[PDB]
């Protein structure tokens, strides 16, 4: 059922052949090599002008960094993934993230939709794209980056029961409309909306409202 | 008072999602007098920056992998040796902790990072990996957020950059390509060369090359080597490095070499050689506007530290006056004009230690201080020259006129004849008393005071001594009322030309202000001139560059903000 260690140098001297011009495919079958005869958790494949990796990846690592290349799709990733390094690359869409991940950074690509997300996240950064709206938020995930993006909503997904929480990012976007899913939250809460185009008569709305004993309330920031 | 730095120390560190000055590194640079050439040496995660910081100062042949067993988690670095070719000054070393969210995030405010190294620095290094490409022009994306991450002037943008931004310098790390026609300074200007048309890919392509090129007055290109081992990390060696750098030394030997004897000691607006104090107030009052959630301006962190030396230069002012008075007032004054040249003329040396001392004193209420302060000065110093005369005049009475207070209360001048021989002793002390040296300003009042205050026994004399007619022939006692009549009118009339002669020096001293801040803002129209000329031949320099290369989309839109400077020189 899984591969060995000879169908791996097989795939990937072969993906090392289909070299562009200045693409580091050398070193990062030599870090592939080295990765997966150690059994090691951590694979780094930064800054190698690397357009499309292979899609076999050593299925017992955890920790994957492949930031600062051209990637436009990846490949199938391990279960066994506990953090993702892929940020300020040219990724369109993202295959379906593995149930054990905790941490997610894919900034500064083109994303305009998301998969399905594991409720092991604990934190991810976003920003930087493209997205509209976006599918359910796991219960434990507490630090949401999405500054730089197309967003106009925010569903905020709920789960079983949600406790205490951490700072959420949501600034420079067109949201234009605040949820009462949002009032809902108790006043340990952090959601910064700055330089959102908001409503005329929300604008005041939530003005009016925070300017009270507004205990029972998320703290908002613009 | 010379300052060679024994490692680099943190200067600002990137934590937990802001930024917290290390207050360490701010009082080490409180302590530097030296002016300062800063070169900011920023790079991207492992971008083999360190092996040039580590030469630019010449810490060893080579530096074993600077310091890895402390690597704070941080946004920027410093580094202060004393500067080899350029005797006064202080060498500052400026290096980003590495970006790129290695083994922590928060990369988020990295657009800060940038902006800040070019607003300390005097030269800019910027540390790539060879061949600036796609991949390279994208991963400098910060210079794409200084449009909207910093501002030139204060409102109660970008034009005006290129007048105080640092050289642009970019060292290629390990690219010494063989491409033959070019020369590394040829092969920054080829790969900032634009690409004409009219698509969201070409503005998207052309954006951060026009960066590079309108923001920065100077551009130089510098390119690496690296030995020949391509899987070795951090090896300590230095003679295996003479085995791996045929041309690589001589390459960072040059860069060095260059950077020493090309780089220009770091100014701000009119003339300023930023020092320690100068630039601890510039990091401080940067990222205090940042943590704040305000853009930094240049103009708000030069009149904040104007607030700072212009309070200080009055107290060196206020002071210097202090020492002058001291040792020239010679208490008690004969006259008031005696006191009141003296005054002014170390009023005026006052003045000119504020002058050199301060700079655009907006609305010049530091000035106005100082004169308020040297007003107040003034009048106690008049004060206390009155309280001298009369203290002495008055000790001379006690001992002048005691003599005589005896000889009345002996018995003496009743008799026949005794009233006219009291008044011709009168007339004999009044005169000793008037001979008398260095008595003050006060020595009439203090006399007839005296004087009308004793005239009780002046009168009991007479009707005690007959002598002679009396009774209804008392000439002499309407004519003692003419006198203190008289006295009481030359004192009004005097009282009135002291007062006269203050408001005559409340004038002279009001005109030696406007006299020397006249020169100090003629001076200073000189220098923003020759500033503004500078900066409007180096945005020629580059609509200029636009035309002979092409491009007479982007000449035009230079034309237009060269056409807004023009406006906004005059008013
Ligand atoms: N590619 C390359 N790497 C170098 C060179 N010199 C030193 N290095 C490595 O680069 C690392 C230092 O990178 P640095 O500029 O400090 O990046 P930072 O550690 O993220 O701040 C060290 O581990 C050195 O081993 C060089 O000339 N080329």
């Amino acid at each position: 059922d899984p591969s060995t260690y000879a169908d791996y140098f097989s795939a990937w001297d072969k993906w090392e052949k289909q070299a562009l011009p200045g693409e580091e495919r050398d070193e990062a079958v030599s870090r592939l090599k080295e990765c997966l005869i150690n059994n090691s958790d951590e694979l780094r494949l930064d800054r190698l002008n690397l357009s499309s990796l292979p899609d076999n990846l050593p299925a017992q690592i955890t920790l994957l960094n492949v930031s600062y290349n051209q990637l436009t799709n990846l490949p199938e990733l391990p279960v066994t993934l506990k953090k993702l390094y892929s940020a300020s690359n040219k990724l369109s869409e993202l295959p379906v993230l593995p149930p054990a991940l905790e941490s997610l950074q894919v900034q500064h690509n083109e994303l305009e939709n998301l998969p399905a997300l594991p409720d092991s996240l604990l934190t991810m950064n976003i920003s930087y794209n493209e997205i509209v709206s976006l599918p359910s938020l796991p219960q434990a995930l507490k630090n949401l980056r999405a500054t730089r993006n197309f967003l106009t909503e925010l569903p905020a997904f709920s789960e079983g029961n949600n406790p205490v929480v951490r700072e959420y990012f949501f600034d420079r976007n067109q949201i234009s409309h605040i949820p009462e899913s949002i009032l809902n939250l108790r006043n340990e809460c952090s959601i910064h909306i700055s330089d959102n185009p908001l409503s005329s008569h929300a604008l005041q709305a939530l003005q009016r409202l925070t300017s009270s004993p507004d205990y029972h309330g998320p703290r908002i920031y613009f | 008072s010379e300052i060679h730095m024994t490692g680099p120390m943190c200067l600002i560190e990137n934590t937990n999602g802001r930024l917290m000055a290390n207050p360490e590194a701010l009082k080490i640079l409180s302590a530097i007098t030296q002016p300062m050439v800063v070169v900011a040496i920023v790079g991207l995660y492992r971008t083999g920056k360190s092996y040039l910081m580590n030469k630019l100062a010449g810490k060893k042949k080579g530096f074993s992998l600077g310091s890895t067993v402390q690597s704070h988690t941080k946004g920027i670095w410093m580094w202060c040796v004393p500067h080899p070719k350029k005797p006064g000054h202080i060498l500052v070393l400026l290096d980003t902790e590495g970006l790129g969210d290695v083994e922590k995030g928060d990369n988020q405010n990295d657009s800060w990072i940038f902006a800040l190294a070019v607003l300390l620095s005097s030269t800019f290094v910027y540390n790539s990996i060879g061949t600036i490409n796609q991949q390279a022009m994208d991963q400098l994306y910060y210079v794409t957020e200084l449009t909207h991450r910093i501002r030139s002037k204060s409102s109660p943008d970008s034009a005006d950059f290129v007048s105080f931004f640092p050289d642009f310098v970019w060292t290629l790390r390990d690219f010494s390509l063989d491409l033959e026609a070019l020369t590394p300074d040829e092969y920054l200007t080829y790969s900032l060369k634009l690409k004409k048309g009219t698509s969201q890919k070409d503005e998207t392509f052309n954006l951060p090359r026009l960066c590079i090129r309108k923001f920065f007055p100077k551009k130089k290109c510098f390119v690496f080597d690296r030995p020949v081992h391509r899987r070795k990390l951090a090896q300590l060696e230095k003679l295996q490095d003479e085995e791996l750098d045929p041309e690589f030394v001589q390459q960072v030997a040059d860069f060095c070499s260059y950077i020493f004897s090309n780089s220009k000691t770091k100014t701000l607006s009119g003339g300023i050689q930023v020092n320690g104090p100068r630039l601890e107030s510039l990091v401080l009052t940067y990222v205090n506007a940042i943590s704040s959630g305000d853009l930094p301006c240049m103009e708000n962190a030069v009149l904040a530290l104007a607030q700072i030396e212009n309070s200080a230069a009055v107290q060196k002012a206020i002071a210097h006056y202090e020492q002058q008075m001291g040792q020239k007032v010679q208490l008690p004054t004969e006259t008031l004009q005696e006191l009141l040249d003296l005054h002014r003329d170390s009023e005026r040396e006052a003045i000119e230690v504020f002058i050199r001392s301060s700079f655009k004193d907006v609305d010049h209420l530091f000035q106005k201080e100082l004169a308020a302060q040297l007003e107040k000065k003034r009048d106690d110093f008049c004060k206390q020259n009155q309280e001298a005369s009369s203290d002495r005049c008055s000790a001379l009475l006690q001992v002048i006129f005691s003599p005589l207070e005896e000889e009345v209360k002996a018995g003496i001048y009743s008799k026949p004849g005794g009233y006219r021989l009291f008044v011709q002793k009168l007339q004999d002390l009044k005169k000793k008393y008037y001979e008398e040296p260095r008595k003050g300003i006060q020595a009439e009042e203090i006399l007839q005071t005296y004087l009308k205050s004793k005239e009780s026994m002046t009168d009991a004399i007479l009707q005690t001594d007959q002598t002679l007619t009396e009774k209804e022939k008392e000439i002499e006692v309407e004519r003692v009322k003419a006198e203190s009549a008289q006295a009481s009118a030359k004192m009004l009339h005097e009282m009135q030309r002291k007062n006269e002669q203050m408001m005559e020096q409340k004038e002279r001293s009001y005109q030696e202000h406007l006299k020397q801040l006249t020169e100090k803002m003629e001076n200073d129209r000189v220098q923003l001139l020759k500033e503004q000329e500078r900066t409007l031949a180096l945005k020629l320099q580059e609509q200029e560059q636009l035309l002979k290369e092409g491009f007479q989309k982007e000449s035009r839109i230079m034309k237009n903000e060269i056409q807004d400077l023009q406006t906004k020189m005059r008013r």
